[PDB]
């Protein structure tokens, strides 16, 4: 009944709620209900509680980011409790079109991007020279000037780490079968999605299973719903590297 | 990238990687052994882990280097938490590498917690890879330490016995419950161990009364003279004496069998089977005799006086067993009157008792020690079955009379024992021959029935080819050095549990220290490298060359003549 | 599809499935192992099945991957009935798919009735399958059960023993008429049957008078003298 | 009507006037190639390779075969909620504790 | 080059090496037969010695000569002190020559 010993028993709480399972009620669900809980308490203006709207706002298809939470267990111990959930993985990843929103700011060193990058491509596709069925990610960036977005881009190619974004010539309209066929194409090693309406106009082109994976910081991108996603809001766009 | 490898082929039980490109090179001599571990993904989260099993580096002129590993999967990771597993299938191709460092230690750290972690070795191929075992599951189940001659057995054994010695919880000074009993036939522990309490025939005193039925005629018939009478004779010469001797309470004075363990007079023993042979008879077949009492008739109430010397026969003809003892009389004064067997049949066996026969056996006399080391390295081979058997049947037995009264007690003071069989094949024999029948049964009680009572086994051995498979078998862990007969190779193969797919077929081509554990208490059957041993086990051998060397020794001649003569 | 699986050879007891597609990567880890079943048909109610035995999957750089599969026929069904017996022929090619869950399950349930089906233990390939015996057959003929140390061999006794209490026809409550007597040496079976009469030397009145000629030279007379 | 059910740890020593008259036979882990010889030529069917799965078989696995079921095949019994008092010494958990002195004496005395 | 000898495949405890000159035409006589040592190496310091253990002389009318020497490696020399116990991998191809009369006596000698 203590601040570390009383937080399990909420989560079968939440879990008859809204018969939901038991990954997304401790990972997604109580640790959304906690951070709007802080946010009426941490203000000094307006403390009291309503219940009406407190419900449906916690189950808004993000995970946002506790502080607390990531406090008193760490930073390894946290990015290892979002890799089990959303991240589930298997030895045998299927070809899916899986996307990757991230969230590019202007405070972002290039590198740390690049090694985000680099994290995405080697786990997320199989370029095998004896493969049927290759796959490659699909990478969107957002929240960054046009200026800072091109210069990852240029050195993304220099280090052979060859794309597309559905632009093979200078003064090119967007073309979504690049991307399709670069899906398919075991020496293109990712998709660079250049924008949101290059991002949506790319889902009307593929027939196969989408998979959505979107870490952010502070802005979130309305994705289409049928679609599965992941939303997922750190700190610093270093804890995607351990968390992709 | 260092190495690029990619599963080309998907068996059952096997795996066929293809290494495309080899450009570190230390990868190939270091992480690409036989007895190496591969992670087999598209990503680093979720790996089906693999064993090497074999390769094939074939160069061509014009054509590129094939590598072609062939490995079995072992398990699986995920998350990094291993779990076992050969039936899970890694679709082709797959990206392989060697398996990471945090990996291969969650292959052996995970399935043991840390309260049962017992770690005597570091994987030979991953040093900074420690190899525990789970230690209730080492010793509660029977370990079988085997590998030919010059690999380090004996540095192997001592290495698990010196860590089960300082497993000392955290509390206290003293010595801890270990209670090991090594059977020290080449005398190498005494160096290796020494807080230890090492005895040797001029040490030892076993009883020769605690001997069964079976061992009590292993040492005083002869099976080839396999006569009833002798045979017969021996038990009411024996078990008639046992119930004189007994003065303690009379209720069970009378149940006393041949092999109820009470003490018996052999001299007297001897003097009743020599007066049997002086058996005379009258016309109602009868034996009489006379001593300074009087005359007295052969029955059960006058059958206990036959066992002094002063008894003088009365009769006329010839009784039932006048002169078919003699063969018995003296073959039983050969064995009292050896000076090799007084540490069994002498006067030193007369005095001691059953109280400190044990308190010996498992050092828990004067002088308290966890190991005791028996050395039968003095005792005759002709006996030294006997030896093993009456010491092992003992332990177990002790073991058995631990766990019945603290069943009907409820405490959890304990006491189990590890009996270390060095040269087990010596004692336990794949051969039927009836000589070390008695030393075959006492080890494969302790073998079978004996892990309940907290007496089990450890069977050392550079030669396992005539260890019996019915005790062989009874070690669930096994442990093996580096063994290079077929016999003894195709002995363990065909004995061993359920191991992976080619990791028994290293046993000829381990180094120095390089060992091999399977079993329940190991995660995973794997070479592993045994910590070095800083006492190391040394027998003191008579060396040839140089004693052969030296100018020709002519004063210690005479020394050894006139001290054969006692003089 | 899912999976594109279809027989390329037929033997009187082995068969040959070529995996095609295998677009579902799911299939092939629990449903395309050894030991678990295939159904073989072209139609929906008729249908051989299969158990593999052996499997290949053979990948290269230009050609594309050849799944192989080794199975061996064991039975027939039909229309939801399983019929034992591997001498059916299925002429080439006939689509493979991995056999249902109620199709494993009519493989060990078919041959016994509903009325007789006493379960204990499920297959050790597929977990959501039991494996019945029949009943009556089970416990009127004698039972052997054999096992090394620590392998289970006391809790597949007691497990057997608890499903024999718990055998009641649905019309009461109270005791069955179940009737177990076990001689326990090692005094593992008191915590396993909690309401038993466990009867050890302090309860047990053993008459010394119903022994008969034998047994009472033994208990009371020594055959050495 | 009085059956019995042969429980044995060690089954290459019963009696095979004994051991045959059981129909079902259920055949846990044996590590004994004295008992694995003895069951597999009295069994009453054979499975595809029983000489090396009787050692493999793992923890809770059997293999039920005989008269009562009709396909020889490998089954997990199901978990005992109420498991047997089952016999073992953790070694190491009683070797980690100091020298036992009291529980000596009384092993002997009762000899 | 009197002897031109190359490995062309590697096993964990066989090689396999191919012959390709045999200008001097006794070194095949006595160095080169079953039981004779072998100097694995790139470079005069450090060698695996193998030891053969079967060959082959196919010889036909048009190819050339393929003399395949099946061997066995026993163990490492380092700078002149030899190691036993060979299972160090020596990546093929690799330069194939008998061992020097200093090589085979530091087998025997300095264990």
């Amino acid at each position: 009944k203590s601040f570390d010993d009383q937080k399990k028993e909420t989560i079968q709480i939440i879990k008859n709620h809204f018969q939901c399972e038991d990954y997304e009620a401790e990972h997604y669900l109580y640790s959304n209900a906690f951070r709007k809980t802080y946010d009426i308490s941490c203000n000094k203006k307006d403390r009291r509680i309503k219940k009406s709207d407190f419900v449906e706002s916690i189950n808004k298809s993000k995970v946002l980011f506790n502080i607390w939470f990531y406090q008193y267990e760490g930073r390894k111990e946290y990015l290892r409790k979002l890799k089990e959930s959303f991240i589930r993985r298997s030895v045998n990843t299927s070809p899916y079109a899986r996307f990757f929103i991230l969230e590019f700011q202007d405070k972002t060193d290039i590198k740390t991007v690049k090694d985000c990058i680099y994290k995405i491509q080697s786990n997320w596709s199989n370029l095998s020279k004896r493969t049927d069925r290759p796959y490659s990610p699909f990478l969107l960036f957002h929240g960054t000037s046009d200026a800072n977005l091109y210069e990852l881009k240029n050195q993304l190619f220099n280090e052979d780490l060859i794309f597309t974004d559905g632009y093979p010539f200078k003064g090119s309209v967007f073309t979504p079968k690049m991307l399709i066929e670069g899906f398919s194409n075991k020496e293109i090693h990712f998709q660079f999605i250049n924008d949101i309406d290059d991002f949506n106009e790319t889902l009307n082109s593929i027939n196969i299973r989408k998979e959505v994976y979107q870490f952010y910081t502070e802005n979130c991108l309305d994705i289409p719903s049928q679609l599965p996603q992941v939303n997922i809001q750190v700190k610093d766009f270093a804890d995607i590297k351990e968390i992709v | 990238n260092d190495i690029n490898a990619e599963v080309v082929s998907v068996s059952p039980n096997k795996l066929k990687i293809s290494v495309d490109d080899l450009e570190e090179f230390k990868i190939a001599e270091e992480k690409l052994g036989v007895g190496s571990y591969l992670r087999v993904s598209d990503n680093q989260d979720v790996a089906l882990l693999a064993i090497i099993d074999n390769f094939s580096i074939e160069v061509k002129e014009s054509q590129k280097q094939k590598y072609m590993i062939e490995a079995s999967p072992i398990g699986l990771v995920k998350n990094g938490k291993f779990y076992r597993g050969g039936d899970s299938l890694a679709l082709p191709p797959k990206k392989v590498e060697p398996a990471k460092l945090d990996e291969i230690i969650s292959i052996y750290s995970d399935s043991i917690d840390i309260n049962d972690r017992f770690t005597f070795s570091s994987l030979s191929l991953n040093t900074k890879v420690s190899v525990p075992v789970n230690g209730n599951r080492f010793f509660n189940k029977h370990i079988a330490i085997v590998g030919s001659t010059g690999s380090g057995k004996s540095h192997t054994v001592a290495k698990i016995l010196q860590k089960a010695v300082d497993e000392k919880q955290e509390g206290y000074k003293g010595l801890n419950n270990s209670h090991i009993i090594i059977f020290d036939i080449h005398s190498e522990y005494e160096n290796a161990f020494p807080n230890s309490n090492v005895l040797n025939v001029d040490t030892l005193t076993l009883p020769y009364w605690l001997l069964n039925g079976d061992e009590l005629e292993e040492l005083f018939l002869d099976t080839e003279a396999n006569d009833h009478n002798q045979r017969n004779v021996f038990r009411q010469a024996i078990t008639l004496n046992k119930k004189i001797h007994f003065q303690g309470d009379p209720a069970t004075k009378e149940i006393i069998s041949f092999h109820s363990p009470y003490y018996f007079d052999i001299n007297e023993v001897i003097n009743y089977i020599n007066n049997r042979n002086n058996e005379r008879k009258n016309k109602d077949n009868e034996h009489i005799w006379s001593d300074e009492e009087g005359n007295f008739k052969f029955d059960n109430e006058n059958a206990h006086r036959l066992f002094k010397e002063n008894v003088t026969p009365d009769g006329s003809s010839a009784g039932a067993l006048n002169g078919k003892l003699l063969n018995f009389v003296d073959r039983l004064q050969s064995k009292i009157f050896d000076k090799r067997l007084d540490f069994i049949l002498g006067e030193g066996s007369k005095s001691v008792t059953f109280k400190e026969t044990l308190e010996t056996l498992i050092s828990y006399g004067k002088d308290k020690s966890n190991i005791t080391i028996l050395d039968v390295s003095g005792v005759p081979f002709e006996v030294l079955s006997i030896c093993v058997s009456l010491i092992s049947r003992l332990i177990f037995e002790f073991g058995y009379h631990s766990k019945k009264i603290k069943r009907k007690s409820n405490e959890n003071q304990d006491i189990p024992i590890l009996i270390v069989y060095e040269e087990a094949h010596k004692y336990a024999p794949k051969s039927d021959l009836s000589k070390y029948r008695t030393s075959k049964e006492a080890i494969e009680r302790i073998a079978k029935e004996g892990r309940k009572y907290g007496v089990t086994l450890l069977l050392a051995s550079q030669r396992p080819s005539e260890i019996s498979e019915t005790i062989f078998s009874q070690c669930n862990t096994f442990i093996s050095m580096r063994l290079t007969n077929p016999d003894d190779q195709n002995y363990v193969k065909r004995l061993l549990p359920d191991t992976v797919g080619d990791i028994t077929n290293l046993l000829p081509s381990l180094k120095e220290g390089e060992a091999l554990i399977m079993g329940d208490s190991i995660s995973i059957p794997s070479i592993v490298k045994i910590e070095k041993c800083t006492i190391p086990p040394s027998s003191i051998d008579i060396k040839y060359l140089d004693e052969w060397r030296k100018e020709w020794v002519d004063s210690e001649f005479d020394k050894i003549i006139e001290q054969w003569s006692k003089s």
